[PDB]
C-alpha cells in the first residue's frame, strides 16, 4: 500500500521503462510483463512453463482450441464463464 | 609497488584497491572496474549484476559479465559461461582450484570467485591510474576513490555508485536513514548481542 | 495487435503506420518508431557497447540525435552533469 518512486529493482523485480513505455521483468522467475500508454497489457513468457501456467492468457501449448481449461479443468466452449 | 586486490566482502559492500571500505545497496548492474576512463583505449570493461540484493539475504545471486579482447565470458549460478570467445585465447585460463575460480586474462589481470558471492580482481603495475569505476582508480590516494563518471569527488557513497550504474533508466538507490542496527536488529537489541 | 503477433513469431513488419493513419499514444518529443533497441544510448550514460545482444523491440523513442534525460528528448550539446 505504500507509493514507491520509480524505476524500482526488489526481490528481482526490475520495474522499468523501456521506449517510453513501462516495464517489469522477472528474468529470473521467467517472464516479462509490460504496458503502453493507451493501456494494453502484454506478457512475455518462456518456454520453460509449457503446458503449465493455466489461467485467463491459458496454457502455452501448441494448440489454440483446447486452451480453456478452467481451474477446475474443463474444456469449455464459452470464451466468457471461462 | 604491489599488487592491488578489490573485493566484495558479502552482499553490500566494496573494498577499493587503495582501500576504501564504502556502503552501496544496489540492485541495477554496476560497472565494478573497467579501463575506457577519459583518454584511453578502453581494455577490458568488467561488470557486476545483482538482483534482489538491497537488503542482504539467502537471494542476491550476482551475475558478472567482463568485457575482454572483444570477448563475452560471464559466469554465475557456479558455473562460468562463454557467450563469444576472445580473439588471443592464448592468455585465457581458468583454474578451478578449491572454493574459487581463478581467472586469469592477461599479463596484468586476473580474477577470483568463491562461487557465492566474492569477487576480487588482481591487477599488476601495469596500470597505476589507468582505471575507473566502483574501485576507484589504483593511484595510492584513497580519497580520490569517489570520482564519479561525471569527474568529480562525491561525499555519500550511494549516490556514488547511481553514476556507474549501466542501464541508466533502472532503478537508483534510496538513501537510507543512517543507524547502527540494520531492519531486523533495529529495535531488537537482544539479537544484536548474539550476533556482536 | 496483428502487427506484434506477427513480430513476435520471428518475421517483423516495417512503416506500417506511415499510411494507417493511427499512431500509438506516446509523450512529448517521441512518437511510434518499429523495433528500436531497447538500450536507448541516453545522456548520462557509459559508452559501452556489445552488450545489448538483446532482441529488438517496438516502442516510441527520440530522434537521431535529441538524447534521453528523464523522461523527455534533448539535444546532445545540453548534456548536463550531477552531484
Ligand atoms: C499436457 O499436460 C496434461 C496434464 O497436465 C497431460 O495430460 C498431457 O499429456 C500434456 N500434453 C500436452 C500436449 O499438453
Ligand atoms: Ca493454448
Ligand atoms: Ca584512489
Amino acid at each position: 500500500d505504500q507509493r514507491v518512486s520509480m524505476p524500482y529493482a526488489s526481490k528481482g523485480l526490475y520495474l522499468e521503462t523501456e521506449a517510453g513505455y513501462y516495464k517489469l521483468s522477472g528474468e529470473a522467475y521467467g517472464f516479462v510483463a509490460r504496458i503502453d500508454g493507451s493501456g494494453n497489457f502484454q506478457v512475455l513468457l518462456s518456454d520453460r512453463y509449457f503446458n503449465k501456467t493455466c489461467g485467463l492468457c491459458g496454457n502455452f501449448n501448441i494448440f489454440a482450441e483446447d486452451d480453456f481449461m478452467t481451474q477446475e479443468g474443463t474444456l469449455t466452449s464459452d470464451p466468457y464463464d471461462f | 609497488v604491489c599488487d592491488a586486490t578489490c573485493s566484495t566482502i558479502g552482499m553490500a559492500h566494496y573494498l577499493t584497491f587503495d582501500g576504501l571500505k564504502y556502503l552501496f545497496p544496489g540492485e541495477c548492474q554496476y560497472v565494478l572496474v573497467q579501463d575506457y576512463c577519459g583518454s584511453n583505449p578502453g581494455t577490458f570493461r568488467i561488470l557486476v549484476g545483482n538482483k534482489g540484493c538491497s537488503h542482504p539475504s539467502v537471494k542476491c545471486k550476482k551475475r558478472v559479465t567482463i568485457l575482454v579482447e572483444g570477448g563475452e565470458i560471464e559466469l554465475f549460478d557456479g558455473e562460468v559461461n562463454v557467450k563469444r570467445p576472445m580473439k588471443d585465447e592464448t592468455h585465457f585460463e581458468v583454474v578451478e582450484s578449491g572454493r574459487y575460480i581463478i581467472l586469469l586474462l592477461g599479463k596484468a589481470l586476473s580474477v577470483v570467485w568463491d562461487r557465492h558471492l566474492s569477487i576480487s580482481v588482481v591487477l599488476k603495475q601495469t596500470y597505476q591510474e589507468k582505471v575507473c569505476g566502483l574501485c576507484g582508480n589504483f593511484d595510492g590516494i584513497q580519497n580520490n576513490d569517489l570520482t564519479s563518471s561525471n569527474l568529480q569527488v562525491e561525499e555519500d557513497p550511494v549516490d556514488f555508485g547511481n553514476s556507474w550504474k549501466v542501464s541508466s533508466q533502472c532503478a537508483d538507490t534510496r538513501k537510507v536513514p543512517l543507524d547502527s542496527s540494520p531492519a531486523t536488529c533495529h529495535n531488537n537489541i537482544m539479537k544484536q548481542t548474539m550476533v556482536d | 495487435e496483428y502487427a506484434r503477433t506477427c513480430a513476435q513469431e520471428g518475421m517483423v513488419l516495417y512503416g506500417w503506420t506511415d499510411h494507417s493513419a493511427c499512431s500509438p499514444v506516446c509523450p512529448a518529443g517521441m512518437e511510434y518508431r518499429q523495433c528500436v533497441s531497447p538500450c536507448a544510448r541516453t545522456c548520462q550514460s557509459l559508452h559501452i557497447n556489445e552488450m545489448c545482444q538483446e532482441r529488438c523491440v517496438d516502442g516510441c523513442s527520440c530522434p537521431e540525435g535529441q538524447l534521453l534525460d528523464e523522461g523527455l528528448c534533448v539535444e546532445s550539446t545540453e548534456c548536463p552533469c550531477v552531484h
